[PDB]
């Protein structure tokens, strides 16, 4: 499956991804973001929902898996001080 | 003698190519033309510079093309009117005028992919920059976003170069957030004094699954039509199917701006085969306002509201239809379209304009002037009727009522107007006049327009005029400009006119002559007209469905979209769904609302010629200057009088 | 639902064109439509309707629908249990579900229906999202309104504003909290004062004619309203195109006042006579001030002004007059002969700064002759005694930057109820002297004294012309155009404003200009 | 806290004395800008001091861009022609790395390649779009406030906002009659300053040729070298406290000097990719 933002967007992370024989997909988790908040768009790892759209500061996300899937990571991250959210990305 | 004549728009523009004239009557051999362009005052540098030659092999004529340039001697905002010093050298002969510059770079469209927009979401906007010809161009634009109470949230400064004129934009909106009107206001960077807006609402809301439509039957209502109101009410999916349940309708009046509701008109229908008939009576609405006169509510417009719930209970959708005026008459007249100036002696042609009481054009009138009934013209799908009536040698001022003598309906429900039309005052009476009369049809581009000219003179200085000057005014700017030849005896001679897409939406063509009778002095007798053009695209765009048809597609299913438009053109697209509209069909971009600010930022202001000569050129939107003294009057308002 | 695309093109040579809306129709045979509110209160119960329709002809459907569990949601439908009903849906109709459901968490949750029928392969699944806001009512409370005004509210040039906490006592339990703080410039407005109306001034355009000193009284009137009349820029309403007719008269009188010029390079009222120090000075001061309209040649306006430096300048820097001129109306408040070697030696040095940067490579002693006359002026300065010779010598010394220290102080303390600085005598002078200490004033960049002194010209309605009207008719139409043209719209603005939070580690500082004023700059801090 | 800043300081013949500043990259290598020296200035009226060390440093030869022309638009009738405005220093004495001198790292390299925590098959042009991508970059440089150095905080104008940022450069002394922005502003060039969204600190004439630093997850990457402003907003005497709005700051990127940069550093052990 491939990737491709809106007008306006910048699109960062692997714009071309490949399901492989391990039950993943290939490359970095594409995102479409405008940048125009403090952090940057933490995106929705393929399997996830995340919650929260605001991304100024002190903003927190929280994510959720699907039907008899595990989170692994970090279910909230919240943006700090210096453009860096906490946490790790979720998969 | 020979004479020597300038013409130059009455407004020019920055950084956009103004076109300009040069004539040289009765004179032999060719003649070398030196023009400069200064600013004003003073003559402080050289902003433009041209030459050319005028050959009588051309009959002494030779259109010069220049450019007012992005300089910052513009720079000054105390200044509001700014002004040029315009010269023209015909080779020992100098003649100038002082002409207005507009600060105006162009106009700017504003787009929206949604009209309503809940807390949380994001908007995204285009901004498309042209300038004065609809044609893409780069400059400097500021963006601002203002909330209802008028203060701006965040400002931008894009540059629309190496982008083909379309500036792709975002905003995000947060959760804790006004609701209202919004605003997004745009600027060029050298015209801060023009603004373009367009607003958008923020509510908090959840789509609904169908529309309602409330139209009465007719689009007005008459006072002593005893059967009253009838408004139907038609309720659909947005899929198409249509909708099983009940209705709730009541009606009101509105007077300004205070509504005044009417309880006593609740009535509950069923809705059945997504139709329904409500019924307002008269007696009903007599006993609202407690009037026992029925001519007081002249004026005064209805409305109607309706909410149709379903058979199940899960929604319900609001919808309402105002501004539905109680007329005696179910037609108006105006000359909005008319000229206001006549000519004794000569034929007058009016230009009728009929209108339905909510504003659209009405098919199928016929049209006469009360006291003459000489000609009675049906009116065409734009809503014009063509009429001429025979006038006298007098210089009385003309009263014209005009009245309607349509069928079915009797002589108390008819419409009438008067207007008043004042003399064209000639140079020094002589009786030397000029009538412009033209087919007036709907015009199309490739079709060819037959225009006319009538002379009425006396025979002793007739031999003199050998040819015409003719001048196309459109969008400000000058189109085309030539010449049409005139033998002795010829009473009429006839232009055709090869029609393209570039007199879209409308435009004005004046024409004048120039000749020496009696004692030594250059009389100059002129005439105007202002034609529309059928309001399209100058190229095209349909998008339809490339896959043939087929059945309705399934929610997931691919198609293919069909664009069909213009090489080399960059497309943007956005897909909306119908149920926005339920909610505000406000502030949609269509084509037709182009044509609607290109038509109101023209230089000219009267429909038809003026009260003299001069006043012919700066009511169309030219200027004339001459080396005998002939010059047409200063222009230091950016707009039209009134 | 029905999609409607709208196009739009942009071609570079045909233009714009915006298509016509065209509509595609998304239909099933058999689905789900969840019709769920824009928001829930959290642990309120709500009932929700799930609407199955079924458009087929004539064919009625068997239908398990079936709704999945959510932690989020407290139904019937658990972890070890279905929640599944079994219907029978006639041909073209519809059967409303009614679920009920009690939100569980705050944020964006989840609802998912699923059906299907039977003895076929059909089957629809919906899921929708609503917000679950938590219990309460939205408020919000003003924690403070201050104006920031550093220099006025603070000290040297700093203010500090301590901003308290909020109260919150009544705050719901396990809610979120968003304080928003606000920066907003003040625009400001000031200066500027009506001009005289130009239709007040029809009886300036005057031909001049006569001998050396006649041609300068009828070039004054004429040379200083055009001058006047395009700074104000109110040729509209004097009616335009006149300006041509005027200029040739400018152009009249510089002709015949070089017939009077001697071989010298000086200006007297005739060919044989004796020339003269004012009359040669008066006219560098009208042709300095007349190079911005026509054309002023460089060998006899330097000439004069090499003839005023080396002939007739003393090394004390005073500028002595030889042979007054025949017109003593002319001369206007130099016609009192109280302190000649003050008002004398002013009126020159004013005429050689206003061409000091017209004649500085021809006449190389002008540099020198610049900083010998003003050296005279500020020894005396503390003697004057009329308020004629204050405000003449105040802007000679004023165009170098040498009016400071006690000379400034005994500037402004002259004018008698600050707005005038009139002689006890001659009214032609007390007019001349109020636009020479104005031409003082804009010189300084002090623009505190200006507005009184303006307004005290406009009110007199002296709008010039007449006998002894020269210097009258010259200098307040200088004065008062010069104040058209450095006069400011508004004071400035440049806000320096940095805030410190003790929850972070940076201060967050803006800067509020003129242009970028009127804009909210919204901070947002959750953290109280 | 800044191990990396170098001081340079060279002795013209009573023109004065040239206070520039410039980046530690390597053992022998020090990156600056390249107009604090010209043709004319030998390597012993040239003295380099890092580390905050009284002694100065003595220098082998200063590498020049082979592009850099600060006098080639003279026709143009523009004095100042800051492209390709970089430069390094090769020292005379290995450095010794401590805990007051440490280098700084560099784009497409393979160190700055494990410092994201992304995989090694990354490759230059994914780089560029993780440390510069299209929108407003935090960012800091180094500066000396009274004989100390501080760091001031600055936002890179890279998104929709590098069209506004560049089109200031009409009001800088010399280019204030040049016809088109973009013939002095070649896409060799950053952009800081301003007054949206924030307001940023201005670089002073003695901040010149020092590192334009991306601060993210505790470590600091160089992505550019100062060059040049538009307004002077330091007189050596406070900082001008009434800045203007158009008050500009101008650097050189480093994403478009990698094979010159490649080539004089091929034998450095820095590891550029491919
Ligand atoms: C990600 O992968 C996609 C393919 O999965 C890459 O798309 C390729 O893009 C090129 C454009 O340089 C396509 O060439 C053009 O194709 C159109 C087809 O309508 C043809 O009309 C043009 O004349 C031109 O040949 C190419 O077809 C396309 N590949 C495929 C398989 O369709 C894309 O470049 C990759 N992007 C990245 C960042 O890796
Ligand atoms: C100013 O005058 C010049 C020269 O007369 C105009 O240039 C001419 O422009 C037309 C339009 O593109 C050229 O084609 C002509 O088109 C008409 C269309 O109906 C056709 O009937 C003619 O036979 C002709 O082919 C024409 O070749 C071109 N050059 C000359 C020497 O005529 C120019 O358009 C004028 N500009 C304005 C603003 O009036
Ligand atoms: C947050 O504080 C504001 C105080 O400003 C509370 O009142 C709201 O104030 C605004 C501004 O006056 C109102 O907007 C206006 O409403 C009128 C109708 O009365 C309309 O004509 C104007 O065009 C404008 O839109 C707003 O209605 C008003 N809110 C109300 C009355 O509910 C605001 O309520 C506070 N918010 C919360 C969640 O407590």
């Amino acid at each position: 499956i491939s990737f491709h933002c809106y007008d306006g967007y910048t699109l960062r992370g692997s714009a071309n991804r490949t399901c492989q024989v391990n039950g993943r997909w290939s490359g970095q988790t594409a995102i479409c973001d405008n940048g125009a908040g403090y952090c940057s768009n933490p995106g929705i790892p393929i399997g996830t929902r995340k919650v929260g759209s605001q991304y100024r500061l002190e903003d927190s996300v929280t994510y959720h898996c699907s039907r008899g899937l595990t989170l692994r990571g970090s279910q909230r991250r919240t943006c700090q001080e210096g453009g860096s959210w906490s946490g790790t990305e979720p998969s | 003698s020979p004479m020597y004549s300038i013409i130059t728009p009455n407004i020019l523009r920055l950084e956009s190519e103004e076109t300009m004239v040069l004539e040289a009557h009765d004179a032999q051999g060719d003649v070398p033309v030196t023009v400069t362009v200064h600013d004003f005052p003073g003559k402080k540098l050289v902003l433009s510079s041209e030459k050319t030659v005028l050959t009588p092999a051309t009959n002494h004529m030779g259109n010069v093309t220049f450019t007012i340039p992005a300089n910052r001697e513009f720079k000054s905002e105390k200044g509001r009117n700014k002004f040029v010093t315009v010269q023209a050298t015909f080779g020992t002969q100098v003649v100038e005028k002082v002409v207005l510059v507009s600060l105006q770079s162009g106009y700017l469209f504003i787009q929206t992919d949604k009209t309503i927009y809940t807390p949380g979401s994001t908007v995204l906007y285009r901004i498309f920059t042209v300038n004065h010809k609809l044609l893409p161009v780069g400059r400097t634009v500021m963006v601002n976003i203002e909330n209802p109470e008028g203060i701006p949230v965040k400002q931008d400064s894009l540059s629309s170069q190496n982008q083909l004129g379309v500036l792709p934009l975002s905003w995000d909106i947060p959760e804790l957030v006004n609701m209202g009107q919004w605003k997004i206001r745009a600027y060029y960077e050298n015209s801060p004094q023009q603004v373009f807006s367009t607003e958008f609402e923020v509510k908090e809301y959840v789509l609904p699954s169908f529309e309602v439509i409330v139209e009465p039957t007719e689009k007005f209502y008459y006072i002593y039509n005893e059967k009253g109101l009838e408004v139907t009410i038609t309720a659909r999916f947005l899929y198409g199917k249509k909708v099983e349940g009940t209705a709730f309708v009541i009606f009101g009046i509105q007077d300004g701006e205070q509504r005044i509701s009417l309880p006593e008109s609740l009535k509950r229908i069923p809705i059945e085969d997504g139709s329904g008939e409500v019924v307002l009576s008269r007696k009903v609405l007599l006993d609202g306002v407690q009037n026992p006169r029925a001519e007081d509510l002249v004026g005064k417009s209805l409305y109607v509201s309706a909410t149709v719930i379903l058979h199940s209970g899960s929604d319900m959708v609001q919808a309402e239809r105002s501004g539905i005026p109680i007329v005696t008459s179910p037609y108006q007249i105006h000359f909005t379209k008319t000229p206001k100036y006549f000519k004794p002696g000569m034929p007058f042609d009016l230009m009728v304009f009929v209108t339905n009481p909510d504003g659209s054009p009405a098919y199928r009138v016929p049209v006469a002037v009360q006291g003459e009934d000489t000609v009675q013209s049906l009116t065409q799908g734009d809503g014009v009727a063509k009429l001429s009536i025979n006038t006298h040698p007098s210089q009385k001022p003309l009263s014209i009522t005009v009245r309607t003598k349509k069928q079915e309906l009797s002589e108390a429900e008819q419409a009438t107007r008067t207007m008043q039309a004042l003399p064209y005052s000639t140079v020094g009476n002589s009786n030397n006049y000029l009538h412009l009369s033209v087919l007036r049809t709907e015009l199309r581009p490739g079709e060819t327009l037959n225009v006319n000219f009538l002379l009425r003179m006396d025979r002793a200085h007739e031999a003199k005029i050998r040819y015409y000057t003719y001048l196309i005014m459109n969008k400000g700017r000058l189109l085309k400009a030539g010449r049409q030849v005139r033998e002795p005896g010829q009473d009429l001679v006839v232009l055709p006119l090869s029609i393209t897409t570039d007199f879209i939406p409308s435009f004005r063509l004046v024409a004048y002559y120039t000749l020496i009778g009696a004692s030594g002095q250059r009389e100059v007798v002129a005439d105007s007209v202002w034609v529309d053009v059928k309001d399209s695209c100058v190229g095209s765009l349909v998008v339809k469905s490339g896959q043939s048809e087929d059945r309705q597609p399934v929610p997931g299913q691919q198609m293919t979209l069909k664009i069909e438009g213009d090489h080399g053109a960059r497309v943007v697209l956005v897909a909306v769904d119908k149920g926005v509209f339920v909610l505000n069909k406000k502030n949609k971009l269509t084509q037709s609302k182009i044509w609607d600010v290109v038509e109101k930022a023209d230089i000219g202001c009267t429909p038809g010629s003026g009260k003299d000569y001069a006043g012919v050129f700066s009511d169309a939107g030219l200027t004339f200057t001459s080396s005998s003294g002939q010059q047409t009057a200063q222009r230091a308002e950016l707009q039209c009088p009134q | 639902t029905t999609w409607e695309i709208l196009a739009v093109s942009m071609s570079d040579k045909k233009g714009i064109c915006v298509a016509d809306p065209f509509e595609v129709t998304v239909m099933q045979d058999f689905f789900i439509d969840l019709r769920l509110p824009y928001s829930v209160v959290r642990n309120e119960q709500v009932e929700i309707r799930a609407v199955l329709y079924n458009y087929r002809q004539n064919q009625e459907l068997k239908v398990r629908v079936e709704l999945l569990h959510n932690p989020a949601f407290c139904s019937l439908a658990t972890t070890k249990r279905r929640h599944q009903q079994t219907v029978t849906i006639p041909p073209k109709s519809s059967l409303s579900v009614p679920y009920v459901i009690v939100p569980l968490k705050t944020g964006l949750q989840e609802v998912e229906v699923k059906a299907a029928v039977y003895h076929h392969f059909i089957s629809d699944g919906v899921r929708k999202s609503l917000k679950v806001v938590p219990e309460g009512i939205r408020m919000n409370k003003t924690v403070a309104v201050r104006t920031l005004d550093p220099e006025r509210l603070g000290r040297e040039g700093v203010q500090k504003e301590d901003i308290p906490p909020a109260d919150l006592s009544d705050q719901v339990p396990d809610t979120e909290s968003e304080t928003r703080i606000l920066l907003q410039g003040t625009p400001v407005a000031q200066m500027t004062e009506d001009a005289v109306d130009a239709e007040r001034l029809k009886h300036l355009i005057v031909t001049p004619s006569g001998c050396g000193e006649e041609n300068m009284i009828g070039m004054t009137p004429t040379v200083i309203a055009v001058h006047y009349l395009d700074e104000t820029e109110q040729w509209e309403k004097f009616g335009l195109e006149k300006r041509q007719g005027a200029l040739e008269l400018i152009k009249k009188g510089y002709t015949q006042q070089l017939a009077f010029r001697q071989p010298s390079s000086a200006f007297a009222a005739f060919v044989k006579r004796a020339p003269s120090t004012w009359l040669t000075a008066y006219v560098v001061k009208v042709f300095s001030l007349a190079v911005n309209l026509i054309a002023i040649d460089s060998q006899v306006l330097c000439g004069a002004v090499k003839w005023l430096i080396l002939e007739k300048q003393k090394p004390d820097g005073v500028f002595q007059e030889d042979a007054p001129v025949i017109h003593q109306e002319m001369i206007g408040g130099l016609r009192n002969n109280n302190e000649k070697d003050m008002a004398l030696t002013a009126f020159v040095l004013i005429s050689l700064q206003e061409a000091k940067d017209i004649c500085e490579e021809q006449v190389n002693s002008l540099p020198g002759s610049i900083t010998k006359a003003g050296d005279f002026l500020e020894a005396n300065y503390m003697n004057l005694q009329r308020s004629y010779t204050v405000a003449i010598a105040g802007y000679a010394l004023a165009q170098m930057g040498r009016l400071k220290g006690p000379l400034l102080n005994k500037f402004l303390t002259t004018a008698k109820d600050k707005n005038r600085w009139e002689d006890p005598g001659k009214q032609l002078y007390n007019v001349e002297a109020t636009s020479y200490a104005l031409l003082a004033l804009l010189q300084l960049k002090d623009f505190d004294f200006v507005p009184p002194v303006v307004r005290w010209l406009n009110e007199q309605r002296y709008y010039g012309g007449g006998y002894g009207s020269t210097q009258a008719t010259f200098m307040v139409f200088q004065a008062l155009a010069q104040y058209q043209k450095d006069a400011p719209d508004h004071q400035e603005l440049n806000l320096d404003v940095s805030l410190q939070l003790p929850s972070r580690s940076s201060k967050i500082t803006h800067r509020i200009h003129w242009e970028s004023a009127s804009l909210l700059r919204s901070e947002e801090t959750k953290e109280n | 806290k800044q191990p990396w800043q170098a001081k340079i300081s060279v002795i013209r013949p009573s023109k004065g004395h040239e206070s520039c500043m410039g980046a530690v990259v390597s053992e022998y290598f020090v990156l600056t800008a390249a107009h604090c020296f010209t043709v004319d200035d030998k390597e012993h009226s040239i003295k380099v001091s890092v580390g905050g060390e009284k002694r100065d440093l003595e220098i082998e030869v200063v590498l020049f861009h082979p592009n850099y022309n600060i006098n080639g638009k003279k026709e143009a009738g523009i004095p100042e022609f800051y492209d390709y405005d970089v430069a390094l220093i090769k020292l005379k004495n290995k450095l010794k790395y401590g805990q007051t001198i440490r280098p700084i790292c560099l784009p497409c390299t393979e160190g700055t390649t494990r410092a994201l925590r992304l995989p090694p098959t990354t490759t230059c042009q994914q780089q560029k779009e993780e440390l510069l991508p299209a929108q407003d970059i935090k960012a800091l440089f180094v500066s000396e406030e009274e004989k100390k150095l501080t760091r001031k905080e600055v936002y890179i104008k890279n998104g929709d906002k590098k069209g506004s940022c560049e089109r200031d450069a009409q009001y800088a002394p010399g280019y204030d009659k040049v016809k088109d922005i973009s013939e002095v502003v070649t896409p060799r060039f950053l952009c800081t300053g301003g007054v949206s969204p924030y307001a940023d600190p201005n670089t002073c004439r003695g901040d010149s040729g020092g590192p334009l630093i991306v601060h993210k997850r505790s470590r600091f990457i160089q992505v550019g070298v100062i060059s040049w402003g538009v307004v002077d907003v330091c007189k050596n005497q406070k900082r001008q406290k009434q800045v203007p709005a158009h008050a500009r700051d101008f650097h050189i990127n480093l994403f478009q000097v990698l094979p010159w940069l490649k080539e004089k550093l091929q034998d450095e052990d820095l590891g550029f990719l491919a």
